[PDB]
């Protein structure tokens, strides 16, 4: 790999560098980097591996859409014959998304998530691997969307099992968790029943906890409640 | 609007 | 060239979509297929050229400027050792910078400008060399600063003496042209007397000319007129 | 602010 020459701490700084600088896609290939030198990751590296891609990936699915659109507008009653130009189009912006999120979960696989021992880490990185099935389950329509819908969700349902059992209500980590699955209920699953009962449930049990939190804490967690509020404001 | 998520 | 085996139809027609998704990088490529297909190009084509590499080049120039400054606060009095890395990243994303300016002013020389014989389009052109000669000039430090500074002023100033003699003083062409070119003499040139004479007699040549256009026209006008005032307002 | 240009 690109970056096998570069010591671990400087491929640290230089994702630092870079997340100040905007520049997400040489973010996402410092830390690959890192990831590649075989040692886990600290809390914060571990954030600073899901803020590149998630930073990446998140233009290339707000691009996906943009094309997606004007292609099936094309596809329309009374619409004038342009070509093969933007199922082409779309096409190369989705292989290029399907390829970010194999890299993901390539790193993953190999082997972020076999030596991830404690809650904090193996809740974030099945969390990670269920987003990035998610993502390629928002493109997918042949003959493996049902499997690779399955994959989002037994990733989801792993990371939720141990995150009730071994996190607090308000743990950030376990509430990002909890507002993705929702969002994975109401988008790919069909199941906006299921999307809205996790995320009440998700916001009440974590109101109840608010009280043990410190200052700085209540602050962590109420902002991603008010995650799950705008989700229920706008699914009900 | 678009769904929230983290 | 990886466009080689696309219709020039189809490249135009993709740089629309990319602009669309917001995806310059790709629009750039497109365009530089476009341009490498050796016919002259349209007035809505050049200004696909010119979105696309603006784009690309204008997040390299943040970018730069970012970590720039980091760089600087690093050599301060006090500030700790770091080591390399931060002059590392700084020049790989200067290197990127460098390499996109080339590539515009390469399809530039080979072969816009010799073929480009209306003012609307050689005027174009020589503004889009004095560009990316003043974005190169920007990052600049050693034995070439001077000549490269010397090159953004040769085409601005050909650009300058074509369009006062064959545009009239509201072409939007030969407004932005002045408004580059006094944006040059001030942050480049360190010449803010020349900068503040420039713009202000551009203004009030455009302002006098305002008379004769239509109302679409005297948005156009009026639009990049507001441009210089802002900088009038900024270095006075 | 930072210098306009088009
Ligand atoms: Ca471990
Ligand atoms: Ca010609
Ligand atoms: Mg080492
Ligand atoms: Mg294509
Ligand atoms: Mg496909
Ligand atoms: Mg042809
Ligand atoms: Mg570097
Ligand atoms: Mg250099």
């Amino acid at each position: 790999g690109a970056m096998g020459s570069m010591e671990r701490a400087s491929l640290i700084q230089k994702a630092k560098l870079a997340e100040q600088a905007e520049r997400y896609e040489d973010m996402a290939a410092f830390m690959k980097g890192a990831v590649e030198k075989g040692e886990e990751l600290s809390c914060e590296e571990r954030n600073l591996l899901s803020v590149a891609y998630k930073n990446v990936v998140g233009g290339q699915r707000a691009a996906w859409r943009v094309l997606s659109s004007i292609e099936q507008k094309s596809n329309e009653e009374g619409s004038e014959e342009k070509g093969p130009e933007v199922r082409e189009y779309r096409e190369k912006v989705e292989t290029e998304l399907q390829g970010v999120c194999d890299t993901v979960l390539g790193l993953l696989d190999s082997h972020l998530i076999k030596e991830a021992g404690d809650a904090e880490s193996r809740v974030f990185y099945l969390k990670m691997k269920g987003d990035y099935y998610r993502y390629l389950a928002e493109v997918a329509t042949g003959d493996d969307k049902k499997r690779i819908i399955d994959s989002a969700r037994s990733a989801y349902q792993e990371a939720m099992d141990i995150s009730k059992k071994e996190m607090p209500p308000t743990n950030p980590i376990r509430l990002g968790l909890a507002l993705n699955f929702s969002v994975f209920h109401y988008e790919i699953a069909n199941s906006p029943e299921e999307a809205i009962s996790l995320a009440k449930t998700t916001f009440d049990e974590a109101m109840a906890d608010l009280h043990t939190l410190s200052e700085d804490s209540y602050k962590d967690s109420t902002l991603i409640m008010q995650l799950l509020r705008d989700n229920l404001t706008l699914w009900t | 609007l678009q769904n929230k998520s983290m």
